[PDB]
Order: C-alpha cells, then structure tokens, then sequence
RNA sequence: GAAAUUGGGCGCAAUAGAUAUAGUACCGCAAGGGAAAGAUGAAAAAUACCAAGCAUAAUAUAGCAAGGACUAACCCCUAUACCUUCUGAUGAAUUAACUAGAAAUAACUUUGCAAGGAGAGCCAAAGCUAAGACCCCCGAAACCAGACGA
C-alpha cells in the first residue's frame, strides 16, 4: 500500500480491501464465500447453503486487513437501522 | 547574621512568656495556632528575640504551641566541613586540607 | 525542545554538483565498479543519511500536563526552602548594589528570579536594578515557565502573582474538556 | 581540526608521560614533595613497627649531622644523630653476638664476628632500612640518602627504641629485622 | 595521526547570557494568559515548519505546497526529485511491512 | 506529606538532577556492535535484504486474499448513511443529577453539548441524538428533551414522568451550527433557517407515534394515550403542573436556535442582535 | 598475555611474616572534589568511613587534599617505594572501603 | 527405521542365580533406587533426553534417589542403559529431624545418619 | 562530519599494547596486530588446559623416572601408594623426588612391601591373616 | 487519586477483596503518582466499597 | 484522489561545508566534464614527544610466527590465517581520513486526565492525550528528451 502519500503525506486504504469486507468494531472482518453465485446447477444444497454465509476471517487475515486500510474504517459507526449493529461489540469473552 | 541556633535553657519559660503576651489558660502546650494573627505575633516575637525564624517549609507544620515547641530546641549548627571534619576528633594520621 | 528547529542540512547524492556519467566503464578496468563521482563514497560525494533540512521537534505536551508541571515547580521551590514572597518588589533605592546587598544578607542564592503580575505595572526601581544585573531576572507572571524556576536558585513572588498562579493554576482541575479553544468565548471564563 | 576537548587531553598527558620516560628528573627526597606532614608521619613510623617511643628522642635518632650543618650553611644567607647511633650500634653488635652464640654455640668467635659483620654492615641495613621508611625519614644532606648515614640513622632509630623501651624490645626489634636477612 | 598536540582554546561560556537567563519564557503564555496565543506561535523559524512536526517526505510536501512556488528553480527542482526518491523510498522500501 | 519533608534534606533541584520516570525512555537500538548489526536485522541476502519486499499481499504469485473474494457492499453506501449517537436514559439522568443539564429548562441539543454530555460531530455525518430506551426504570426525572430520533420505550419513560419528547430535524450545516453555537456568531454569516428532512424522513417527523416535529397537535394525545396503555402507567396531564409553560415550547421548523429567528446577525462583541427589516430578506428567511 | 607482561617470583618485602607482620601500606592520598558529581562516593567516604578507617591502622598515614579535582584519586605509597594511582571515580561509599581495603591488605 | 524399542518382560524376571550373584530378596525388596547417569545423553533420542530430565539427571555422577513403583520402573526402563541402579540400603534408619543435617550417602549405596569423621 | 570520531588513537593503543613483541608488520600496523592478537588471546585461554595437562605429564616423567631409579615401575607405586591410604598427589611426589629422595625412597619401599603383601595375599586365596600394611583405617 | 499512605489502601483492599479471590489480590502500589493497580475487575466492588468508606 | 464547508543556528570548519583559492588548471573537435591546495608571531623594519615508511641496528636450523612457558630471545610442547559465499572459492600492500537502518497505523512501556480525552476537526462499550521505541550502502546492460559532433 501507499504509507505516505504524495500529496497529504498520510496512510491510503486499499479500496479493494473496502470493497469486499466488513470491519466490525471489536476486529473481526467478516466477508462472502468466494464462489457463492458461480456454478450454482452443480452445487448440492448443503454447499448453496454454506456459500451463503457470512464467514468471519483469521487472525493474520484481520490484521492484514488492519493494516491495509485506516482509522476512518476503525470508528464507531452509530448507524439508523444496520444490519450488522448487533455484532460489534464483543459479549462475553474470556479472552 | 550566621545561621548557627542554640536553644536557650530559659526556653520553656521565654516561649510561654510570649503565649501570654500574645494572649493564657492552662495546658497552653495545646493551643492551636488557626488564627493567623496569633500565629504571627507569636512567630515573629520568638524569630525578633532568639534570631532564628521557622522557615516556609516547616510554617504550615507547627499546628500547636508544642510544635513551635519541639522546632525551636534543635540546635542547627550550621558551619563549613573543613570546621566539621577538623573538629571532630580525628586521629593522628588523618590530615585534612582545603585548597580553597 | 518544542521551540527547537536545527537548521543543519547536507547534500544528498542527487544535489551535490556533477556526477552525472560514469567515471569508467563496468568491466575492462580492474577498479571498482562505480556509478557517479558523487556517490556516497567518493571524496566530495553525497552523504547518506545526513540531517536534512530544517526539522523542527514540535510537539505539545496536554495543558494539564504544563500547567502540573508550574503546579510542581512551585511546591518544590517552596519545600526546598526558595520560595519567598513579598507585597510588593518596590526598592528604597534603584541601584544594583542594593539588591544584590540584599539579596546577599537572605542567603537567597547566586540568582533570583523576580515575578511581578504585569509588565506595564513594575515598579521603576526594581526594573533599573535588575535590568542592569546577570543573575536577577525581573519576568511577567504570565512569563513564568520550568526552565527558568530550576535555573534560578531562589524564586520570588508577589501576592498578587500569587493571587495569580492559584487563579490560573487551579482552574485547570475542575474544568470541563474544550468544545473549542478558550480564546473564543465562553460563559464563565474571562 | 576535529572539535571536542577530552581526546585532546588524554593524549595531553600520555604526551607527559612519554615525556617523563624518554627524559626523567632526578629523583627529589620524599619531604620535597606533596602530602608530607613529617611529625604525623614519624607517629605512623612509631605504631607501624608496632612499638611505642618516646616522639622526641626518634625525632632526634633521625637528623644527622650534616643537616645541621648544611642548614647553618643555609641559615647565613638541633641535637644530632651520633650518640643514638653509637648506643644503638653498640647494643645491636652484642645482642647479636648474644642470640649467634646461642643459636650457634660451636661456631669460632671470628665467624661470629663476620656474622655481626654482615648483620650490621652497609648492604643489609641499608637493603632493611630503605624499606622500613627510615630513608624518607631521615633528615640527610643529600639525596638519596648515602649509605653510611643511612646505616647510622638506623642504628639510631636503635637506640631511640633502646631508650624508649628497654632492652628487651630492642632485642626483640633486631630479631624481627636484622637476624630473618 | 589525527589528534591534535596542543589542547584547543578554552571555551569560555556565560551561562548567565541573555539568551540563557531568558531561555524558556513564554512557554506558558497560553494556560496562564488566557488562551490568547499558543506556544507554537513563539517559535521563529521556516514558514512551512512553525508549530509542525513531521518526517522528512512529509517536510517536503509541506515545504513544496506552503513556499514552493517563490523557491528558487534548482532548489525547487531538488525539492522535487527529493520527494520523487523519497516516494519510491517510504513506499516500496524496508523491513516492516 | 512525608515526602517534601524528604525534600528539605535533598540537594535543591536544578537542571542537572532532572530524570525521567524509569520505562518511559527505551533505548534506540542501532546497528553497530556484533549483536545489533552484522547483518544487522535483515537475514541472508535475498528480496527481504535488499530492501524491495513487495507490497502488503502480495502472495508471491498465487491470487492474493483480498482479491479472491466476491465485492459485496457492506460498505457501499456508508458516508451517506445517517448516524445518531446515542444518549441513554442512564446517561441523561447521570447529567441530570450532576447538574451538568438543566430539567427546568428545554433540552435541545447545545444543552446537551454545553453539559458536554454528548459530543457528536457533523462531518462524520452524524445527524444527531437518538434516545436509548437504556435505563429506563430508574429514570426519575420531568424533562423536555428535543432528541432527533427516539425509540417507543425512551418516549414511554420519559412521557412516564411527566416529561415531552419530541423528533427535530437538523441539516449537517445545521447540526453543525446547533453543537458549536458560539463558533458560529464569530462567523459573521446570519442565523440561517433549517431545512425539512428528506423523502425518506418526511414520513418520520410527520407521525405522531413517533413524536415528529412535523405531526399535528392534534394526534399526540392518541399516542400518548397508546404508549400509557401499553406500558402500563397512568398518563399524567402536562396542563396541572407549573412547568407547563416550560414543557410546552418548542421552536418551529426553520428555527435552529431557541430564542432567535433566521436571519439575525449575533454580534458578540458589544452584545447586540441586528436585525434586517427589508422585505425581501423577511421574504426569505421567514419562508 | 604471559609473555607479553613481565613476570616475577612470589616474595615478600623485608621477610614480612617471619618475626612480625609489618602493614606495607604507608600513606594514602584521597583528593575529593568539594562540588562535584564524581567526587561524591568520596565525599561520603570521608564523612563516614575515612575516620573509623584511619583508626583501625594507624602506621598508615592518610591524606585528605581535598581540592577541586574532575577525577578524584586515591594514591597508595608502600613502604618499599611503590605507588598504586587508582580512581574512586563515580563510585559508591562501599565500593571505596573495598577498594581501600584492598589497598590496605596488599603490598 | 529406528523407532522406541519396547523391552519384553522376560527381560526383567529374575533367577535364583541372580539373587546369588547381586545381593537382592525378591520376597521384602528395596524401597528407594539410587538412579546416576552414567553416559551422555547426548547422540541418543529425544525421548531419553526428556526421561533423564525427567528423573533428574542432567549431571553426570550425581546420584538421585527414586521411588520402587511400577511407573518409576518404567521410565527406568526406558534409559536404563545410560544410568546405574542401586538399591538405597539403610543399616541404620532413616533419619529423624536429630539426624537431618548430619548424613553421608556412602559410595556403597548405604545412606548412614552418622557421619563423624574420625577413624572407629 | 557532525560528529566524527575523536578518541581513536586510543582504541588503536589498546590493541597495539599487545603486540609490541611480535615480528614483521604486526607489531605496528593495526589490521594485522588485531588479527595476530585475538588470535594471541585465543592461544591464552585455551592453554590453560595445556597448562595443566603438560605439568602432569611433566610429573609424571619424573616419578617414573625417580621410581625406575629404586626398580618399581609408575603404575605399581601409584597403584600400592593408593592401596596404603597415602592420598599424596603427583605434584608432591614429584617434588619429593627431586628435593626429598630418601622420603621418597621409603615411599617406594612402602609401595613394594604393599605390592608383596598384594601378591601374597592374592596368592595363597581364602581366609588368612591380612598383611600388615594391608590393613586400612576405617572412617565413619 | 489516591492523596495519603498508599500503603493502609493496599492493606485495606488487599483484605477487602481476599474473601472474594480466596487469595490475596496482586497489586502494586505506585506511590509516587499515587495509585493502587490491583489485578482483575474488581471496578464496582471497590467502588461501592470506597462509597461506604466515605471517600 | 477531490470539493462543498472550516479558518538567527543542540550547521560545517580545509577529504567537511559551496565544484569553488576557480567554473580556473587540465581533459574534449565540440556539447560538456572538472581538480587540488592554506596554517609562525604582538612584531620577520625580530629568521619537542605520536601513523605507516625507513634509519640508529641485516641475518642463524623449524615452519599463520603466536601461546604455555622459562635462568634464558630461539631451541621444548600446543596451534589448518581473517572476511564472505556455500550443508561444510571471493576480497584485502599498508597507514590515515571518509564510508552504509531514515517512517510511529496498531500493540507495548511511562505520565496526565478519566466516562471521558484532546489548545475546535478526532477518537471513546476504559478510553483518550503525550512521549519513548521499527523499517540500509554501492554496482548494470538499458529506455526517453534535448543538445554537440563528418
Ligand atoms: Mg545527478
Ligand atoms: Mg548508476
Ligand atoms: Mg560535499
Ligand atoms: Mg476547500
Ligand atoms: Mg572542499
Ligand atoms: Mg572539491
Ligand atoms: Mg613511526
Ligand atoms: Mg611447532
Ligand atoms: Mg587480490
Ligand atoms: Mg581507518
Ligand atoms: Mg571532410
């Protein structure tokens, strides 16, 4: 990626990286199945219904995804009626 | 004007001379000092007479008469080290110079 | 160091003159293989990781952090015995000798630092005498900063810069955090 | 010109010390130079031997008589050493005699002789009192100390301790330094 | 045998200057002038850099875009093969990424 | 204080027993010496060494991770959406009890910044505060708040207690002058007229279920009356009590301050308000 | 390296152990800067331990010179003539009476 | 391929001659081993690394007293040709709290409670 | 040069203090005095092992050369030395040897009489009465 | 904001929440800013704890 | 990669710093490349010791030149030069001087304040602010633009 740019002097996001996933604001990135509209007459229902998923990432992938975008992308978002708004704060771990 | 302090033998009675001088009752020994008239008359008395003066990081500290008390019967001394080390007895073989 | 801005700057090896060709070919002679004349390694070349330009070390501490640290100075110089207080820095007369006569007879120190709450407002005498001396420094109270009371032995204020530094001092404990800097106005505070 | 201050100085006294091999002084008496208060200095010669003396009669067991007069030569611009030298020598040679012919009862008496002969000669006491600080000790006329005075003053420190405390100290002095050479 | 025989002149220093004495004053204009100035509006120095800190491609974008244009020609043209290297240094080089 | 008491006895302080506290500084390591550089933290000799890794994944030839996957738009819209920080009923009753913001007062959104209760910023597009039904028992207070959205359960505890809620519109200019007044009548410009909401939240503000701003007069007591049926409280009636007047001012739509009108020119210097007096301004700022 | 230094055999000075033991440390020489932060384990070596020290030996002679020195050194003389220089610079009060005990046990 | 060797229980019945040759009981046997490692465990497998960290003998010629259990054994077993086994005998007893301090494990095997040091 | 480096001649002096000794160029020049006095204090450490080693085979030539003089060989007169409790190391018999040869010759008549006694007693095999210098001092 | 001997706090907190642990908490004074740093959440115990103190 | 909108020196000091004592000497047909170097003192109307290299002072059986030693320099014994590249050939006469790790997103450590932090903008489900602490040197063939050249 770009650590500083020519202009502002500043970190850049990778736009492919925005455009694919979903930072929540505890840290994990959730994406799609890759494949989940290809070949759909070859598929059994079982594998539809696992493409259909919304699939959280790994360790290295979030924080390869940390790294690849910045801290407007890390902020609390106070959304109207979002969809995902009930999946960022963290319940009940124990690390 | 040398800061060497001996405390007077005739204390006790000099100090509750100016507590009444000030003012009393008995017990003076617990009178608090929370008036700061009485704590100025009273301290600027014993600095005018014994020539030695509470300083500004022990003020607040003296609370009662007996802290006034108990600060002005320590002796500060208050002398070079070559006039501490010459003095303090030393053994035949210590020499001492200062090359100041 | 926040004031601190170094104006050392070298040449890199793209700045420094000539050095455009290469000085002998790559591989028939038997000296090294060089590029330029003006490389880092060459007598009158570039220099590698050289201070570059003016670099200014800007950087603000939190306010509460400055104004603890005056908080700080204040409590050491008085429980190290070298705060002294006066009503007024008005002299019976403006030479220098007087003041350091004075100055001398207290057991102050070998320098002073004299803060009066205004700097329209000092008195005559005291602004002849110390701005004649080295060690004697007469400062605003808005002047009054760390540097300055480690650097001077004795510090010596006037009640109303007292008056002053507790006004100044203890708004910043109790105060809310800034919607927008203080210079604009607000309902309480000039 | 590099700048800076500390290498400058360090090689400003290596400098000086290659100076003082290459071309060294004469070597100065030890009362000519700093740290020399003499009277604390005789007192540590006292308890260093582990004895006790009177401070006066070894104070004179160490000035000789060439001091004096090369100092009354130095005056026209003090007891001397003689009589503590010649009771400390006169005690020494026959308390040695004493403790060689008892430790050596079949020896010739011209073998005893040249014992004390060379117990009390020039290179023994002198080799002993170069290392007792009787040399930085002794008011001389010349430096380094010449041997005969030396061998003199040492039989005078003899005597001071003959006088200080008896004869059995004194025995038990010379056993301590002249008969383990 | 580079060291040099002689030690140098003394530096003779006067800590009780003017600068020295006065060193430090007006740090505090601020929390106790009422707000009225800030410190970074103390500091003298290059108009690009009173009261910024930044890295050195970040001086250089920051010196090209507030003084650039009345700099002189060679210097700005330096100015902008430093941010060029500068550029291609901080982006595509190093150990961390 | 046994410690200034230790610091009679000590050295005066200067500038040359001055230390930090001990972890603040590390030390920089720095390639010299046989452990911080021979090699000098780059391995062998390879890209890595050289310097010239390429860029953040890169997989080294296979399609990275981060291209594999199918766009979707979770982020496909995401700076035009609205934003409402909340303000929890625990939260409002905490500023209310710390007399950080006035209940005998009305309760728009600079009494909430002014308590610094709430800060919200209008560039990141938040458009407001949105009531939080959290802390709704143990909420004991009779307010008047002005919240830009509200859920049922938040108007229910607060018209419990004999409070009013209403849903008000605010532009981001707007907004922006609402939260920082005072940077505002620095500014020089009049005091402009807010704007009605969009199609999309014209049929919010005009329910009266949800307490719109926009909605009649005449359809809140129905909905009053629903929510005191729902939730299981006896209605109390605003009209009895002496802070009525209070609890009844609301200012228009195209009013963004209380007291003031669109158009106005705040002079804070000598404390004045212009005020303009030709039609055609009057025409356009009471529209 | 051994052969790079010279060497000697085991001896003693005047056949030190045989009728008594003499103490061959004959005068030391402290020089103590009066201010200055090198010179302060010395200061508080010759407040504290310098007399407790001078008193447990008395054939040694000790000098106090107390001059304004930048290294402060401790001058062992013995008493066949040698001299051990050795700093007691920015050490601690302890780390001295070691030292100078150890100065005092040798030869 | 070199893997762990099991050991068959063959291996480790004793015979009557045995007991003539050593000086064991098989009825009322010893409770303590003295294990010593006795040959480097170094060029040997990992696993008879851990056992010799195990029953704590990483120095060589140091003994350590053990317990006479099956478990015990087994990891014995396992290392057995790095280490030598005595039986811990006591021809006094144990020692109590008056004869902590003052023991001698003797190069015999026996551990006496009395350890003076003066010719009997 | 901000800061260039001043105090080199004295890091330069710290090596060639070591080298003033040597031949050719390496007691002057301080590329090669470093690499002949590492290479000198490697030589150091390590021969102190050598040290240690070549003085016990040092006594070991003069016991056996001291014990040849009196017939025995060296592995009978430390073996029968060790067999009569005499716990001497080879560094005092060596020294004994050399300063000391009647002590050293009745050392040597000791550890013949212990090696008769030896092959006696481990001749005429069963219970009979130990030799006389056979017998050893228990400790307990 | 711990003004006064740190030490009785640490004393006092470390008997107060012992019964809840089983063991002593572990916790390090900081006694020049004056702070107590006690391991695990223990925020509303002590804060209803130092309410019924007074402070 | 926008916009609305917002508002003198902790320099160098003669291999450094300018290429500069000079765009000179020199090199090139030309465009063009491009050097090196000075040190007395108040007065010249007052004429030390230290790099490598040698010399004083050539050599003596035997061997990475040393180490253990030793009465003794050698003789005795021990000892497969250093860097780098490979699992285990490269470069260096020698001295002096010059010559190569630059970024604070996140985490950590230390302070301040703390449901808030920050000297507007920004973050906040114990956070935020401040600081500390991480990212090298040389080396092609080339490609392009504009000149100078028969
Ligand atoms: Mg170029
Ligand atoms: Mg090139
Ligand atoms: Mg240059
Ligand atoms: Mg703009
Ligand atoms: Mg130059
Ligand atoms: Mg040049
Ligand atoms: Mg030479
Ligand atoms: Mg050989
Ligand atoms: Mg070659
Ligand atoms: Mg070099
Ligand atoms: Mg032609």
């Amino acid at each position: 990626l770009t650590y500083f740019s020519a202009r502002k002097g500043k970190r850049k996001t990778v736009k492919a990286v925005i455009d694919r996933f979903l930072r929540l604001h505890c840290g994990l990135w959730v994406r799609r199945k890759a494949g989940y509209k290809k070949k759909l007459w070859k598929k059994t229902p079982a594998r539809k219904k696992r493409l259909r998923e919304f699939v959280f990432c790994n360790k290295t992938q979030s924080k390869l995804l940390d790294k690849m975008t910045t801290s407007f992308w890390k902020r609390r978002n106070w959304y109207v009626d979002d969809p995902y708004q009930k999946y960022h704060d963290r319940t009940n771990l124990k690390v | 004007r040398s800061r060497a302090y001996t405390p007077p033998e005739d204390l006790q009675s000099r100090l509750e001379s100016y507590v009444k001088e000030v003012f009393l009752p008995s017990n003076w020994q617990d009178i608090s000092l929370e008036d700061s008239r009485l704590k100025f008359n009273l301290l600027a008395h014993l600095a005018d007479d014994l020539g030695h003066v509470v300083p500004n990081s022990r003020l607040h500290q003296m609370c009662r008469v007996r802290d006034v008390l108990d600060f002005y019967n320590v002796p500060i001394q208050d002398r070079s080290k070559f006039d501490e080390l010459s003095a303090s007895n030393l053994p035949p073989n210590l020499k001492i110079t200062w090359s100041y | 160091n926040f004031k601190r801005i170094s104006y050392a700057k070298t040449k890199t090896r793209a700045e420094v003159r000539g050095g455009g060709r290469k000085p002998w070919p790559q591989k028939g002679t038997g000296r090294a293989r060089h590029g330029s004349i003006r490389s880092p390694l060459w007598r009158g070349g570039g220099v590698a990781h050289g201070p570059r330009g003016p670099t200014s070390y800007y950087y603000m501490l939190p306010m509460k952090v400055r104004a603890l640290g005056l908080k700080v100075a204040l409590t050491v110089k008085l429980a190290q015995d070298d705060l002294h207080i006066m009503d007024s820095l008005e002299l019976p007369t403006g030479d220098p000798q007087y003041l350091t006569e004075l100055a001398h007879y207290r057991r102050w120190g070998d320098s002073v630092l004299l803060v009066d709450l205004t700097h329209e407002e000092m008195p005559q005498s005291i602004v002849e005498a110390t701005s004649r001396l080295k060690t004697f420094n007469l400062i605003p109270a808005v002047g009054l900063n760390v540097h300055s009371m480690l650097k001077h032995q004795t510090l010596v204020l006037t009640l109303p810069t007292v008056a002053f530094l507790e006004d100044k001092l203890l708004w910043q404990d109790s105060r809310y955090r800034p919607l927008y800097p203080f210079s604009l106005p607000y309902s309480d505070f000039p | 010109v590099k700048k800076g201050f500390r290498a400058a100085f360090r090689f400003q006294k290596e400098l000086e010390r290659q100076r003082l091999l290459r071309c060294p002084p004469p070597p100065v008496r030890r009362s000519e130079k700093p740290n020399w208060d003499y009277h604390a200095e005789i007192q540590a010669f006292g308890h260093r031997l582990q004895e006790n003396f009177s401070l006066d009669l070894l104070k004179t067991a160490f000035v000789n008589s060439c001091y004096i007069k090369s100092e009354e030569a130095k005056r026209q611009q003090l007891k001397s050493n003689q009589e503590l030298s010649e009771q400390g020598t006169s005690f020494s040679q026959t308390c040695l005699t004493q403790f060689l012919e008892d430790e050596y009862p079949d020896m010739p008496t011209e073998g005893i002789k040249n014992l004390v002969d060379f117990l009390t000669g020039e290179e023994v006491v002198c080799h002993v009192a170069r290392n007792l600080a009787v040399e930085q000790l002794t008011l001389s006329e010349e430096f380094p100390v010449p041997p005969a005075v030396l061998q003199q003053t040492f039989f005078a420190v003899i005597g001071a301790l003959l006088q200080s405390s008896g004869p059995e100290r004194t025995a038990l002095f010379i056993r301590d330094f002249l008969i383990t050479q | 045998i580079g060291i040099r025989l002689t030690l140098p002149p003394p530096k003779v220093v006067d800590r009780w200057n003017e600068k020295r004495a006065m060193f430090g004053v007006y740090d505090n204009i601020g929390i106790l002038g009422n707000f009225e100035k800030h410190p970074k509006e103390l500091i003298r120095g290059p108009i690009w850099l009173r009261g910024w800190k930044g890295n050195e491609l970040q001086r250089c974008i920051r010196k090209r875009k507030m003084v650039g244009s009345r700099m002189f020609a060679d210097d700005l043209h330096n100015l902008n093969k430093r941010i060029r290297y500068l550029y291609k240094h901080f982006n595509r080089h190093g150990k961390f990424r | 204080a046994r410690a200034l008491d230790l610091l009679r006895g000590l050295p005066r302080v200067s500038l040359a027993n001055l230390k930090p506290n001990p972890g603040s500084k590390k030390p920089e390591r720095r390639p010299r010496g046989r452990r911080r550089g021979r090699k000098c933290g780059r391995g062998h000799k390879g890209e890595r060494q050289r310097g010239t890794r390429p860029r953040l994944g890169f997989e080294g030839g296979q399609t990275p991770f981060y291209i594999r996957i199918p766009k979707y738009g979770f982020n496909e819209g995401h700076s035009f959406r609205r934003q409402y920080k909340p303000l929890s009923l625990n939260r409002l009753q905490y500023l209310i009890d710390l007399g950080r913001v006035d209940p005998s007062q009305p309760i728009d959104l600079t009494q909430l910044v002014n308590g610094r209760g709430v800060t919200i910023q209008p560039l990141k597009r938040d458009y407001g505060v949105q009531l939080v039904e959290e802390g709704a028992d143990t909420f004991t207070a009779k307010v008047n708040i002005e919240v830009q959205l509200a859920s049922e359960l938040a108007i229910a505890a607060i018209e419990k207690n004999g409070g009013v809620v209403t849903t008000a519109f605010y532009d981001p200019r707007s907004l922006d002058i609402v939260c920082k007044p005072v940077p505002f009548f620095l500014r020089g410009q009049p005091i402009p007229k807010r704007m009605l909401p969009p199609e999309e939240l014209v049929p919010y503000y005009t329910d009266a279920k949800n307490r719109g701003y926009l909605a009649d007069p005449a359809k809140f007591p129905e909905a009053r009356l629903e929510l005191a049926r729902k939730y299981g409280y006896i209605l109390p009636d605003i009209t009895k009590d002496e802070l009525f007047k209070m609890l009844c001012t609301r200012k228009d739509p195209r009013q963004i301050f209380f007291g003031l009108a669109p158009g106005w020119v705040v002079n804070m210097a000598d404390k004045k308000i212009l005020k303009p007096t030709d039609e055609n301004l009057l025409k356009y700022y009471t529209s | 390296t051994a052969r790079g230094t010279p060497s000697r055999f085991l001896a003693s000075v005047l056949h030190n152990g045989l009728g008594r033991y003499v103490q061959q440390l004959q005068r030391l020489s402290f020089s103590v800067s009066r201010d200055g932060a090198s010179s302060r384990g010395a200061r508080e070596f010759v407040e504290r331990e310098v007399i407790d020290f001078a008193r447990r030996n008395p054939g040694v002679v000790i000098y106090v010179n107390s001059r304004p020195c930048c290294v402060p050194r401790v001058v062992a003389e013995y008493l066949n003539g040698a001299v051990r220089e050795e700093s007691i610079h920015c050490k601690s009060v302890e780390e001295i009476s070691t030292l100078v005990q150890k100065l005092a046990d040798q030869s | 391929k070199f893997t762990r060797s099991r050991i068959p229980e063959k291996v480790f019945q004793a015979s009557p001659e045995d007991h003539e040759k050593y000086g064991g009981d098989p009825q009322n046997p010893h409770k303590l081993h003295i294990v010593t490692r006795i040959k480097s465990t170094r060029r040997r497998p990992y696993w008879e690394k851990d056992i010799i960290k195990m029953l704590g003998l990483e120095k060589a010629h140091t003994p350590q007293v053990h317990k006479n259990i099956p478990s015990v054994n087994a990891k014995l077993k396992v290392v057995k040709h790095l280490i030598r086994i005595k039986p811990l005998k006591l021809p006094q007893g144990l020692p109590a709290e008056e004869n902590m301090s003052n023991t001698c494990l003797k190069s015999t095997g026996e551990l006496v409670v009395q350890w003076h040091l003066k010719p009997v | 040069l901000r800061n260039r480096v001043t105090d080199r001649y004295f890091r330069i002096q710290e090596v060639l203090k070591h080298a003033r000794h040597f031949r050719g160029r390496k007691n002057r020049c301080y590329r090669l005095a470093v690499r002949t006095v590492i290479r000198a204090f490697v030589k150091c450490t390590k021969a102190r092992y050598l040290k240690k080693k070549n003085m016990r085979t040092l006594w070991i030539n003069r016991i056996t050369a001291a014990s040849q003089e009196h017939g025995l060989k060296y592995p009978a007169l430390i073996g029968n030395l060790v067999k009569c409790q005499v716990e001497l190391n080879r560094k005092v018999l060596a020294d004994l040897a050399i300063y000391e040869p009647k002590t050293f010759k009745s050392l040597a008549a000791l550890a013949s009489r212990r090696r008769h006694e030896g092959f006696a007693a481990a001749l005429g095999d069963g219970k009979e009465p130990e030799g006389i210098f056979s017998r050893v001092v228990q400790y307990h | 904001k711990v003004e006064g001997d740190i030490w009785a706090l640490q004393k006092d907190v470390e008997d107060f929440l012992s019964p809840l642990l089983g063991k002593t908490p572990v916790t390090q004074v900081n006694e020049v800013t004056g702070t107590l740093r006690i391991k695990g959440y223990f925020d509303q115990e002590l804060k209803a704890w130092l309410l019924e103190k007074g402070f």
